[PDB]
């Protein structure tokens, strides 16, 4: 187990865990969580970063000293992987893009770079490979996003046959797209939804259930080679969910039906902003789809975590849009939602 | 001993004398002092496994506890034995006894050869020190019979020496000429002048008798040999001719037996077979080695395919031949009772942590029989020193040295059984001081001891 | 029913031993003439109290009082242990 | 006598009488609270953890004991109503960051050292 | 006037001490003993109380002394044993108490060094 | 006296060097590590011995009051120089 | 004996014995010892009962006119039955002069609160029940001055460790400060400085 790796302390922040884990893409929404898990039980965090140093300064207080090294990368050269990953046991990865960019594709995010990754852990004698897909990953999708997460999927099974492959559905959290989304879209005047939302069932996750999830897929002797599904324990219509986050908001629901073409009109209009787009059309593809239920699969209770309802955690998202009348309000005055339950 | 360990940022430093006017004064023996660097040296971190290749690899406490407990569950009975080492704590010891116990096993023994005829084990005072090192310096007159006491017991040696000088002490040996830094009347290493002596046909049998408080002191070196029993007898048969002449001049206490083995007498108190007869006799297909690392078994003596399991702290004889490795503390990295020469109680404290993922023993054995099924009692140390008790009330008094003189009962019973003793000379294990550095794992690992016995062997 | 080990803790001064002291310097060579192989265990008791422990096959065992008996109880209840009859 | 004066209370029931005004003050005082600090919690969880946090002295016999436990817990409901408490001094009753330690012997054994 | 309490003094509730800290810690109370190493006795006249030993382990940078247990470093002392142990009962720690070990009176003799005939005469001074 | 590691990594005048597999070294990637280059028991090695001709020689490091504490050394024995315990200078009287 | 030695004062001494002994002849009921030390301090211990009534005397009487209140703390002494020792220190202008008036509480008897006798007391009374839970009865506002919000345990107690149990630390999960158990990077390393010899053979206790 190389001494110097065997696991002292009481599990805290002066603590050694044994862990040496290498998390691409911790400059996200799930990094930041991910990284603060790890540098709680004390464990050496190495982080690749390509943004400027100054987007990273969130991520400092997270460890110890010294238990937290920022060292740059590039995601198409092979060498910066192999110095990012030489030292550790452990790597993550949470490269991911919710829209294209003139440089990188939907394919280079999401086929290109884990499979590099994958490929240079197993060839540098890491041990542990954590890869994130999505829960409604297939190749005969209408969604772009999804088709490059299946291949890369695969992919990456087949570079690393060994690695434990996470597939959540739409994460929601304080720094998330999925609540914040819906809730930014009240500016419009009114909700647009396909078919009213009517024909649409999501299984959101709380963002910190999938973080203790990774953190238990890595140190679960027996996680190896497995495929988890990351859900929580409440399916809802769209149109249902939708009304939940309005009213947990104070904000007036307004919602209209919109047709699919007009829809990804408005999509493929709002994707011209050379800064991160308000909406594209795989945003919408992805937002009036289904989630895919998936029983084989094994859950995040049997990585020992009871997912958490959104209806204990949507006020701490969603209190931010309300006006100063309603910021007051407590949790439990809103009436959760009807729920879509087998 | 009574010592001092001067830790600093979690490591040993030295090892100094503590104080106690009636076990080692103010002094302390150049094993004792010298031996701790051995702490550093060849030291078990992590359990081992067999791999698929036949070699040691590292692993995780939760397979091979589950391996050993898989591997104890299929056997029974006979089938299962454990010898227990030099070093062992009477709680690992005792967790061992109920742990073989629950599989119905008795097959517990110790490498220590200790004879089993007539009382045995049976009476404490049968093999205890009974005049205790302090009344060492009241005895006019002492009987040495096969032992090197300057080696085996060197504090011994030196309130021997000290009431030599002082109380004008007069001395005599039966064995090898040994130099034991004092003038002695050597009688020779016939084990038959013995005989004599009880028989009253030697010089030396009324020399004993004209004393008023004389001592007889049999080394349990000299046990370890064939006619051990035999030369028990001719003991107790000298040490009741003596009482029977001279009367009982009160609570004095004639007869002795000097230990080596810091393990051996708590042992003997919890019941543990003394000698690997036992497993000779009965050869078991699980082998429990509690830091036995004397050689004493190897697997020439054993059926194939036997499971042996090794518990201890240091990489000796004994764990290269082990299908499991589970490594333990050391005396200085817990809170554990050892038992004296002269049957006084002791607990050592904690200095340092463990190296490692190595544990308790104590907790090692409780943790394995959880995994097994048959959960042991005891979850604290409190509660293992209460089972510690209930099998002998002495293990918890830790300054008590008072007890009961047997020696009627025992002497009675060794006279049931006439083995024959053996034209042999005696002679000790230790025969100079370059066989005195390495005796345990400990200062066989220690490289200071190896700078010793190279400056012995040539002294350049 | 398989004895394995008897054990007799017997505190060595108080009076509610005197009798299990009797027994031990009068009648227990004879008792360890007549059992040569089992283990007959003498061990001294604190200031509380005198009992006997017998021990069964798979680790069972039980403890009886011995305070304040004589010769004559101490060896009635042994033999009582030693055989099939409580 | 014993020679103990008392602080308030002379016996056991005065004790247990001011120990009831200061938990149905606390009672009265939780939902004030998850409103103005703008907790994430429910009434009930916080009403839940005052139990909680009374229940954890209840095997304490000594009235003196009893009176000092209830001026602190009336100093700590002064601080907690006045507002100089902040949300992280109200939200450290409740732990959410500690990993829980476990408590079978097995899952110490395996950690580590600590009994 | 006063009121008669007639229980255990028992303070644990107030200590603010962590009850981990409490339950499972066990307290050392004894004279230490002499520095061997010095003839002084001035250290070996007051009781100490003291805790006892958890893990120590190494900082991944720097390589120092890292410990997770706040009593590492409590030592109290005491002029008598009783109060040592009145104060453990009180504070809810169990305790061992080590009896204090005083040297025995020597019978020292110069003229000893020149004995007629017994073994006490010296070769050297 | 630097010299390499089999890992490549300079040895530090304590000796100290991680292995090849240990994870500590990913301190020094992108970054170096700091190893002074004088090495006292190298340089003190080069001082010529000091032939002095009486038993007993005087050594305070030079500089007077500037050194380290006066000590006094013995230079009886002919197989051996007196060292000095502090500055490490070696002296001995004229053999041979 | 001159250069390097502190000079004496038998005046200041004998004026302070002749004050000592009027103080004690005036309140017998409550003054149990008076004392004055080799650097010429005056030291009244009195019975804990007796806090108000000398006080007021000490700051009213023409002769004593003890208008100011120093200071006032506590003492932590584990070995002794009553735990804590409370000290004031008063200051006359009138006399140019200082006494020490002291007495001896624990852990669950209440000290009368000095308020009414003098304001300044009101914060350092404070201060003792943080530092060391001594409560003080009929205190206007007694409450924590010095420590935290939620603060548990008393820190100038002996048996106080000197970190203490609890750090704080920023958590992004929360978005706030929380508090962990302590845990430290380098433990404080303990010296034993004590010297095993006697230094100072005036103030040798009496061997038993
Ligand atoms: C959390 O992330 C997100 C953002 O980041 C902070 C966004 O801006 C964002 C888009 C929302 C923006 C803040 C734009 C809001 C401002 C208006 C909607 C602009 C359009 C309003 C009109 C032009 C007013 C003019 C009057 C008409 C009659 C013409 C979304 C959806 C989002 O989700
Ligand atoms: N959020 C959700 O709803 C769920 C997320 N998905 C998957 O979970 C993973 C992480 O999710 P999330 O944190 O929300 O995504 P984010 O958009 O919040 O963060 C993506 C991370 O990947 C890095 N990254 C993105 N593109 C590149 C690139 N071309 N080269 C190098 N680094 C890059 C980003 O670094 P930088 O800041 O420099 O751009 C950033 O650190 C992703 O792989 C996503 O696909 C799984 C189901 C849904
Ligand atoms: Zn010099």
């Amino acid at each position: 187990l190389h001494h110097a790796l065997i696991p002292h302390g009481k599990g805290g922040r002066s603590s050694v865990s044994g862990i040496v884990a290498t998390v691409f893409g911790a400059t996200g929404f799930l990094g930041r969580y991910v990284v603060n898990h790890l540098g709680r039980m004390g464990s050496q965090v190495i982080v690749p970063y390509r943004c400027e140093p100054y987007d990273t300064m969130h991520l400092r207080p997270m460890g110890d000293l010294g238990q937290i090294i920022f060292m740059e990368w590039n995601g198409k050269d092979k060498d910066s992987i192999r110095k990012v990953v030489e030292h550790s046991n452990v790597v993550i990865n949470l490269v991911g893009r919710e829209w294209e960019t003139k440089n990188f594709d939907f394919e280079d995010v999401f086929v290109k770079i884990p499979h590099a990754i994958a490929q240079v852990s197993k060839e540098a004698g890491v041990e542990k490979l954590i890869h994130i897909s999505h829960l409604n990953a297939d190749i005969k999708s209408p969604s772009r996003y999804l088709r490059s997460k299946a291949v890369g999927e695969k992919e990456v099974r087949a570079a690393f046959p060994e690695a434990t492959i996470i597939k959540p559905s739409d994460i929601f959290g304080r720094e998330d797209r999925f609540l914040n989304y819906f809730a930014s879209m009240r500016w419009f005047g009114g909700v647009p939804l396909i078919s009213l939302g009517k024909e649409t069932v999501k299984q959101p996750v709380y963002i910190v259930d999938v973080s203790k999830g990774i953190i238990n897929a890595i140190k679960d002797p027996d996680a190896k080679g497995k495929t988890f599904a990351f859900v929580g324990p409440n399916r809802y219509l769209l149109f249902d969910l939708v009304q939940y986050i309005f009213a947990v908001a104070y904000r007036p629901f307004l919602p209209y039906p919109l047709p699919h073409f007009a829809y990804r009109w408005v999509g493929r209009l709002f994707e011209v902003s050379p800064f991160e787009p308000w909406t594209t059309r795989d945003k919408v593809e992805r937002v009036h789809m289904s989630d895919m239920t998936l029983p084989h699969l094994p859950g995040l209770e049997d990585l020992g975590i009871q997912a958490t309802p959104l209806e204990l955690k949507a006020i701490e998202v969603l209190r931010r849009h309300r006006t100063y009348r309603w910021l007051t309000s407590e949790m439990e005055d809103v009436k959760p939602a009807k729920t879509v339950n087998i | 001993s009574n010592i001092v360990v001067s830790t600093r940022t979690g490591e040993v430093m030295r090892i100094l004398p503590r104080m106690h006017e009636d076990i080692n004064e103010e002094w302390i023996s150049d094993k004792t002092r010298f031996a701790y660097d051995g702490l550093k040296r060849q030291r078990l971190t992590q359990p081992m496994i067999r791999n698929e290749k036949g070699l040691l690899t590292y692993t995780t406490w939760e397979d091979a506890l589950s391996r050993v407990a898989g591997m104890l569950q299929s056997f029974q009975g006979n089938d299962v034995a454990a010898i227990a080492g030099g070093l062992v704590d009477a709680e690992a010891l005792v967790a061992l006894k109920d742990l073989l116990n629950r599989v119905d096993s008795d097959s517990l023994c110790t490498e220590e050869v200790f004879p089993t005829a007539g009382a045995g084990t049976d009476l404490r005072s049968n093999y205890l020190l009974n005049t205790t090192i302090a009344g060492v310096e009241e005895a006019d007159v002492i009987l040495l019979v096969g032992t090197n006491p300057r080696f085996e017991a060197p504090l011994f040696n030196a309130r021997i020496r000290k009431s030599w000088l002082h109380n004008d002490l007069k001395v005599a040996l039966i064995g090898s000429p040994v130099d034991l830094t004092y003038r002695y009347d050597h009688l020779g290493d016939s084990p038959k002048i013995l005989q004599d002596i009880a028989s009253g046909n030697h010089p030396f049998s009324q020399i004993l008798k004209e004393a008023k408080k004389p001592m007889v002191v049999l080394g349990s070196s000299a046990l370890q040999r064939s006619d051990g029993t035999a030369i028990l007898a001719a003991v107790s048969n000298i040490a009741q001719n003596i009482r029977l002449s001279s009367g009982v001049t009160g609570d004095w206490k004639v007869m002795n037996i000097l230990h080596r083995i810091a393990s051996q007498v708590a042992a003997l108190d919890l019941g543990y077979k003394p000698g690997v007869e036992a497993i000779r006799k009965n050869p078991p297909k699980v082998l429990f080695l509690l830091g036995a690392d004397g050689g004493c078994i190897t697997r020439q003596d054993l059926p194939k395919d036997c499971f042996i399991i090794y518990q201890g702290h240091h990489g000796d004889v004994g764990a290269p031949m082990a299908d499991v490795i589970l490594p333990g503390a050391a005396y200085t990295e817990k809170s554990a009772t050892y038992v004296n020469t002269e049957g006084r109680a002791q607990q050592t404290k904690v200095a340092v942590t463990p190296p490692g993922l190595a544990r308790e023993d104590w907790k090692i054995i409780r943790a394995l029989s959880e995994i097994a099924g048959m959960t042991l009692p005891y979850d604290t140390l409190d509660q293992v020193r209460s089972r510690l008790e209930e099998v002998s009330p002495n293990l918890v008094r830790y300054d008590d040295v008072e007890g009961a003189n047997y020696f009627q009962q025992a002497n009675e019973l060794s006279k049931l059984v006439n083995q024959q003793l053996l034209a042999d000379p005696l002679v000790p294990p230790q025969l100079t001081i370059k066989d005195f550095y390495m005796t345990d794992s400990i200062s066989r690992a220690s490289q200071t001891m190896a700078k010793c016995v190279k400056a012995v062997t040539e002294g350049i | 029913l398989g004895l394995r080990e008897i054990r007799i803790h017997l505190c060595q001064r108080s009076p509610g031993s005197q009798g299990v002291r009797d027994f031990i310097e009068k009648r227990y060579v004879e008792l360890k003439k007549a059992n040569p192989d089992l283990p007959i265990l003498i061990r001294e008791c604190s200031d509380v109290q005198p009992k006997l422990w017998a021990r069964y096959a798979f680790g069972q065992e039980k403890n009886v009082s011995l305070n304040n008996f004589s010769a004559d109880q101490v060896t009635r209840t042994l033999e009582n242990v030693l055989s099939g009859k409580a | 006598g014993t020679s103990v004066k008392p602080i308030f209370s002379r016996d056991m029931n005065e004790a247990k009488r001011r120990v009831r005004e200061l938990y149905r003050a606390w009672y009265r005082e939780v939902p004030n609270t998850v409103h103005l600090f703008q907790l994430d919690i429910s009434v009930k969880q916080g009403r839940d953890k005052v139990r909680e946090m009374f229940m954890k002295n209840a095997h304490v016999t000594d009235p003196r004991v009893v009176d000092l436990l209830v001026i602190k817990g009336k100093m700590e409901l002064e601080e907690t109503i006045n507002v100089w408490k902040q949300r992280t001094h109200i939200m450290r009753f409740f732990h959410e960051t500690e990993a829980p330690r476990p408590t079978d012997f097995l899952s110490k054994f395996y950690v580590g050292h600590d009994p | 006037q006063l009121i008669a309490v007639d229980e255990k003094l028992d303070i644990t509730t107030l200590t603010g001490v962590p009850e981990e800290h409490i339950k499972t810690r066990k307290v050392r109370i004894f004279v230490p003993a002499r520095n061997n190493m010095q003839s002084g006795v001035n250290n070996t006249k007051k009781w100490k109380m003291e805790f006892d030993t958890r893990e120590r382990w190494e900082n991944p940078l720097m390589g120092w002394s890292s410990t997770a247990d706040p009593l590492s470093n409590l030592v109290l002392t005491f002029s008598t044993k009783e109060d040592a142990v009145a104060f453990a009962e009180k504070n809810g720690w169990s305790f061992d108490v080590e009896e204090r070990k005083v040297p025995k009176p020597k019978s020292k003799s110069y003229g000893a060094n020149f004995s007629w005939n017994k073994r006490t005469r010296v070769s050297t001074k | 006296g630097v010299r390499t590691s089999p890992t490549g990594e300079k040895v530090t005048h304590t000796g100290q060097a991680y292995d090849d597999g240990d994870y500590r070294r990913v301190r020094f990637s992108d970054r170096q590590k700091e190893v002074n280059e004088n090495f006292a028991i190298d340089l003190i090695a080069e001082q010529p011995v000091s032939e002095v001709g009486s038993r007993v020689i005087s050594c305070d490091g030079g500089g007077g009051a500037l050194g380290h504490p006066r000590v006094y050394i013995n230079l009886d024995k002919e197989t051996k120089t007196g060292t000095c315990g502090y500055c490490g200078l070696q002296f001995r009287q004229p053999h041979h | 004996t001159r250069p390097t030695i502190r000079p004496r004062n038998d005046v200041v001494h004998k004026q302070l014995s002749a004050f000592g002994q009027y103080v004690a002849e005036i309140l017998p009921k409550y003054v149990q010892q008076v004392q004055v030390s080799c650097f010429n301090e005056l030291e009244i211990f009195i019975h804990p009962d007796g806090v108000i009534p000398v006080l007021t005397f000490l700051r009213d009487h023409t002769n004593a006119q003890f208008k100011s209140l120093a200071d006032l703390t506590a003492v932590d002494v584990p070995t002794r039955q009553n735990r804590f020792e409370i000290v004031y220190n008063l200051l006359s202008l009138r006399f140019n002069s200082r006494i020490r008036v002291k007495t001896y509480t624990d852990e669950l008897t209440p000290i009368e609160s000095s308020v009414t006798v003098y304001k300044a007391a009101n914060w350092y009374e404070r201060e003792i029940w943080d530092m060391f839970g001594v409560f003080f009865a009929n205190h206007p506002d007694l409450r924590r001055i010095l420590t935290d919000y939620g603060f548990e345990g008393h820190p100038f107690r002996k048996d106080f460790p000197l970190s203490g149990y609890v750090e704080l630390r920023y958590d992004d999960e929360v978005k706030r400060v929380v508090a962990e158990p302590v845990e430290l990077a380098q433990e404080f390393r303990k010296f034993d400085l004590n010297s095993p010899w006697e230094a100072f053979p005036a103030y040798r206790q009496p061997p038993e």
